[PDB]
């Protein structure tokens, strides 16, 4: 659940998943060795998946492709409750979520980036004030986690603004799919802290 | 060549020689690749072709994009 550990539950969960309809024993062996593994050297499921990607001759920017795949697989981490407050929390992670993953198409256009830094800017907003609002209605269950996860979430969009700003001097545009990355990665562990609230 | 591709083989055990050589000296990551790569073979007897299907979607959801 850490940040470095972020590739584990975005690139390889999915593809478990997919495997557990050729073969279900293999598919959990895979998935087992895989988290026990990262467990015990954190980063080395990314380090993995970047060496497999080069021997294949894949020749892709990693951060770029995750942030791109940040709209996907949305049931890994939706909270799967059926009231109003669940709903609207998985509502306000996702279009976050697809907001940034379009961050590597926009950003080269700068009329149409200028109006998604508006966009995330207003998405982040309306994500925490539900977030709030849901935290109150539960009568503030898991406290200390959801107080911890919503202070690491203003400091990531702080530093997410900080890189903006620093993006329009040098034109780097990896720097902001990393910052990018940071804020999906925070916001699903919000939706997971609320997962087990009653 | 001609005769043999054997995804473990071909694939795999490289790429884990090659990860372990981006730090040698590193004992406890060192173990985590070994078992990690033990526990594939398991997986790869019990099915055999998985290892070459975890490969290709992996690759596949990057070209994907």
């Amino acid at each position: 659940t850490s940040m470095v550990s972020m590739p584990l539950y975005a690139v390889m969960y999915p593809v478990f998943n997919e495997l557990e309809r050729v073969n279900l024993s293999a598919a959990q062996t895979l998935r087992a060795a895989f988290i026990k593994a990262e467990k015990e050297n954190p980063g080395l499921t990314q380090d993995i998946i970047m060496k497999i990607l080069e021997k294949k001759s894949v020749e892709v920017n990693f951060t770029e492709s995750l942030l791109r795949m940040a709209a996907d697989d949305v049931e890994e981490y939706m909270i799967e409750r059926p009231e109003p407050e669940f709903q609207d929390l998985n509502e306000k992670a996702r279009a976050l979520k697809q907001i940034l993953s379009k961050i590597p198409d926009e950003i080269n256009d700068r009329v149409r980036f200028l109006q998604t830094i508006k966009d995330i800017a207003s998405a982040i907003k309306e994500l925490l004030d539900t977030v709030n609002n849901v935290f109150k209605k539960y009568q503030y269950q898991n406290r200390r986690a959801l107080e911890h996860q919503k202070k690491e979430f203003v400091k990531y969009s702080k530093s997410f603004s900080d890189t903006l700003k620093t993006y329009f001097k040098d034109g780097k545009a990896i720097n902001v799919f990393v910052s990018a990355n940071r804020l999906i990665h925070q916001t699903n562990l919000i939706l997971q802290t609320f997962k087990t609230v009653a | 060549d001609l005769v043999q591709t054997s995804c473990l083989s071909m694939i795999i055990t490289p790429a884990f020689a090659e990860l372990k050589q981006q730090d040698e000296n590193n004992a406890s990551r060192n173990q985590a690749i070994e078992e990690l790569e033990k526990s594939i073979a398991v997986a790869e007897a019990a099915c055999p072709g998985i290892t070459d299907k975890m490969v290709k979607k992996l690759i596949e959801k990057f070209q994907k994009c």
